[PDB]
This record gives structure tokens, C-alpha cells and sequence, in this order.
């Protein structure tokens, strides 16, 4: 019970180092072939400016992007974080890239978790077709914690990655609970039942009200994959990004 | 028959081979697989708007050669 102090440190730290220019470009980065910490802020500051460039300069690339400038200060959909934080987690000496990892599908999430060895930390990329989401369950040497964000199109609402870790990052999920959600059977629930359990795995505030199922879509796959990871590897790889400057 | 480019604020950019006919789901989901995003996570932008499902690449006039976004952030802060 000493550990999930420095898990939260950890994840503290690293949050707030995001409002750093370097440290925000080389977290959320999306190149995934290579290994996180290889990734050189100048070089992918030059690779924007390319990009601005080859598009006439930076008012006419807002102009095509809508208005977002490249070089702004962001914060990830569920996609990007979930990609990226799990790099991050996983990482040693090779690179692993979440576009490539095959997914379970014939699995439930209740079954799979029990093969798992319990004196290893495990982390869960779990790619979800009935909310249209993509999050982390992090599986300590059993404990549970969600690492999301939300763009907000869905059933959730928007979340921003440093709100979520802020407020929910060191808070517990209910095992049995993650069973019901990430069961096929899901779908099928009671709206009550459905909101409920939405609201208390991935709502900020575990509020039922702020849950709109009726933006789910119950034909949507759940598909999930798990990888171990070492606590001292995800710390180092975290203090690469918070040490940017 | 036609082809499309889709780019990132980080000028990452994959191609795709379209039909004119196609939905911005189909896109969506070719994205999905290639970038590791829901398409409901999704912000496609062409010429300025966003990119709402349930229409074609047509409905919004896009043409061989043309270039898409991805902006995967949320807006603002």
C-alpha cells in the first residue's frame, strides 16, 4: 500500500509536465513504430512546420483544419491517450505499437483476467464498440483503476485526461463491476443498470445523470488486450516525458 | 475509383484508396485501423468542417488528390 503512493505521484507528475511544450508533443505524439522515449521534440517541431509549410503557412493550415493551430497546447481524444499511455506503461528496449497488437474477442473480460499471473502489473488496452471508446485498465501486482479521456460525442461526457487521472486516477474500480460492463451480455441490460455501471467505471464525477445511453451503439464489438509491464519501466519512461523542460 | 490523404496536427499522413461513393464511416473506419482510433473519437475535417457520419465523400464534394484531418484533441484547453 505503498506502491499506489507512486503510482499517484507518478501520474501527478506527469500530467503537470504536460503543460510543457516539449513534454505535451513527445507524450501525445502518434508515431508508434518507434519507442516513446526515442522521440525527439525538435524533430517532430520541425515535422509541424513542414506540415504548416506545405500548406501555404500557419493561417491558411488553421483555415483547412478549421481553425486548430498544430503548435497549440493539447490534451488527447480517447484514442490518442489510451495509444499512447500504453506505450508508455509498456515500454523497455522495444517498441510496441498499439495499432498492430490483435485484440480478444471471444474472451470475456471476467475469464481472461483469471489466466492472469497476480504477482505481475498488467495493463488492458480495451477497444470499445458500444460506446465508441478506447481506455486503459491498469491491473496492479486485485486492484483496478481506469486511465481515459473523452472527445464527448458518446455516452460520456468530454474528459480531459489531467482532470481524469486528477480525480479518478487513484480511485478503485469494482472488479465484478468492469465483469458486467465488458460482458457481450452488456447490451442487453436494463438502461439503469447500463447507466449505472457507466457512471461508476468512467464518469468523473460517478453521476447516472450525466450518463445519455441512448448514444450507444448495441451492435458495437468490445474487443480488449492485455500486456504486463514493469513499474520501474513505465516510471523511468514517465520521467523521460516529465523531464523535458 | 480515387485516392485521399489523411493528416495529422502532426503531419503523419497514410493514404487511402476511395470510391467517391463511400461514407465518411467507411473513412472513419479505415482510420480505425491504420491510427487506433474509434471513429466516434474521431474530429475529420475537409476544407474547413467537420465530418459528420451517415454521409458520402460526395455529400461534401471531396475530389481525387484531397486531403483530410485528423485533429485528435479535444477543443480548447
Amino acid at each position: 500500500k505503498h506502491r499506489v503512493t507512486l503510482r499517484k505521484a507518478t501520474l501527478a507528475s506527469l500530467m503537470q509536465s504536460l503543460s510543457g511544450e516539449s513534454s505535451n508533443r513527445v507524450m501525445w505524439n502518434d508515431r508508434y513504430d518507434t519507442l516513446l522515449i526515442a522521440r525527439d521534440p525538435r524533430e517532430i517541431k520541425n515535422a509541424i512546420e513542414k506540415s504548416v509549410t506545405d500548406f501555404g503557412g500557419l493561417e491558411n493550415y488553421k483555415e483547412l483544419t478549421g481553425g486548430a493551430d498544430p503548435f497549440a497546447l493539447m490534451t488527447p481524444v480517447a484514442g490518442l491517450s489510451a495509444n499512447n499511455i500504453f506505450k508508455l506503461m509498456t515500454e523497455k528496449d522495444v517498441p510496441i505499437d498499439p495499432t498492430s497488437i490483435e485484440y480478444l474477442e471471444n474472451t470475456s473480460f471476467a475469464e481472461h483476467v483469471n489466466t492472469l499471473d497476480s504477482h505481475k502489473n498488467y495493463v488492458v488496452i480495451v477497444n470499445d464498440g458500444r460506446l465508441g471508446h478506447k481506455f486503459l485498465i491498469d491491473l496492479p501486482a486485485r486492484t483496478a483503476y481506469i486511465i481515459q479521456s473523452d472527445l464527448g460525442g458518446g455516452a460520456l461526457p468530454a474528459v480531459r485526461v489531467e482532470d481524469w487521472i486528477s480525480r479518478r486516477g487513484s480511485d478503485p474500480v469494482s472488479l465484478d463491476e468492469l465483469n458486467q460492463l465488458l460482458s457481450k451480455d452488456f447490451s442487453k441490460m436494463p438502461d439503469d443498470v447500463q447507466t449505472r455501471l457507466l457512471a461508476s467505471i468512467l464518469q468523473i464525477d460517478k453521476d447516472p445523470h450525466k450518463v445519455d445511453i441512448k448514444k450507444l451503439h448495441l451492435d458495437g464489438k468490445l474487443r480488449f488486450a492485455s500486456h504486463e509491464y514493469d513499474f520501474r519501466q513505465f516510471q523511468r519512461n514517465a520521467q523521460y516525458v516529465a523531464g523535458l523542460g | 475509383p480515387m485516392q485521399i490523404f489523411v493528416k495529422t496536427l502532426t503531419g503523419k499522413t497514410i493514404t487511402l484508396e476511395v470510391e467517391s461513393s463511400d461514407t465518411i464511416d467507411n473513412v472513419k473506419s479505415k482510420i480505425q485501423d491504420k491510427e487506433g482510433i474509434p471513429p466516434d473519437q474521431q474530429r475529420l475535417i475537409f476544407a474547413g468542417k467537420q465530418l459528420e457520419d451517415g454521409r458520402t465523400l460526395s455529400d461534401y464534394n471531396i475530389q481525387k488528390e484531397s486531403t483530410l484531418h485528423l485533429v485528435l484533441r479535444l477543443r480548447g484547453g
